């Protein structure tokens, strides 16, 4: 048990360092595709009319 | 096996001598609830002790005897000094010293 726990510790502190930049890379995208709506939406209503 | 070796490297997988039985002696299985301290005996012994029918404390008591007398006397002892000690039929005290001698607790004279 000991040699196990150690073991999953090593594991779980990895992908802690994988989430995080994940993170970030949400918040970015999240603001990229609200301008991606506009300049698309922007622009079918100059088809429309 | 650990699952981690020494050097704290994650394993890469991580997820002898046999008395003849004496002639007229039947063996008794030895069981955990009769033998108390079974848990002792080396594995090289307990077999002498179903093949000679005797029970783990009793078999203690008669090596200390058998090694006491021994060391006082630089460690040699006759044949029929072993059989005295013994204090039971001729074959059993035989066998008993005969596993002795080999294991080299003891020397014959």
């Amino acid at each position: 048990l000991r040699e196990q726990i150690l073991l999953n510790g090593a594991r779980k502190a990895r992908l802690t360092e994988l989430v995080k930049e994940r993170m970030a890379y949400q918040e970015y995208q999240t603001i990229l595709e609200d301008l991606d709506a506009q300049v698309n939406a922007a622009y079918l209503k100059r088809t429309r009319t | 096996e650990p699952i981690i070796d020494a050097n704290g490297f994650p394993r890469p997988d991580a997820n002898k001598y046999v008395p003849p039985p004496v002639p007229g002696v039947q063996p008794m299985n030895l069981t955990q609830d009769n033998a108390p301290d079974l848990h002792l005996l080396t594995p090289e012994e307990i077999k002498l002790c179903e093949t000679l029918r005797i029970q783990p404390k009793p078999y203690i008591m008669i090596k200390e005897q058998i090694l006491k007398e021994a060391v006082k006397g630089n460690g040699s002892l006759k044949k029929k000094q072993a059989k005295e000690i013994c204090r039971l039929d001729s074959q059993k005290g035989g066998r008993i010293f005969d596993f002795m001698v080999n294991a080299g607790w003891v020397v014959k004279a």
